[PDB]
């Protein structure tokens, strides 16, 4: 968790609904922001928080030894990637094209 | 409570 800390992006052990707030701040506009922070529930996890039409959502990452991020099905080299995936591809729910949700900006860390 | 990525 240390080595993320180079990123703005990243808000460390900050809680799910500090996360929630941080994201649902500037409401439906903010569709897409995001952040990264550790997981408060199943620690050694991490928690990709991001705005979907106003509300917050959750996604779960688990991180390899070696850095890479992986997601369910999908895996990346790094948790950059995955960002810089899911700016380019809409994040894959049920709702398919109906709820396009791509990752825009994200919440600076309040250092 | 955690969102589920789903395939095609």
């Amino acid at each position: 968790d240390h080595f993320l800390s180079c990123y703005p992006w990243f808000h460390g052990p900050i809680s799910r609904v500090r996360a929630a707030q941080l994201v649902q701040l500037q409401g439906p506009d903010a569709h897409g922001v995001f952040l990264v922070r550790q997981s408060e529930s199943r620690r050694g996890e991490y928690v990709l928080t991001f705005n979907l039409q106003g509300r917050a959502k959750h996604l779960r990452l688990v991180l390899t030894e070696r850095g890479q991020c992986r997601v369910q099905h999908l895996h990346f080299p790094s948790v950059v990637d995955m960002l810089r995936h899911f700016q380019r591809s809409p994040i894959p729910l049920e709702c398919g094209a109906a709820c396009d949700v791509r990752l825009s900006g994200y919440v600076v860390v309040l250092s | 409570k955690y969102l589920y990525l789903v395939v095609s």
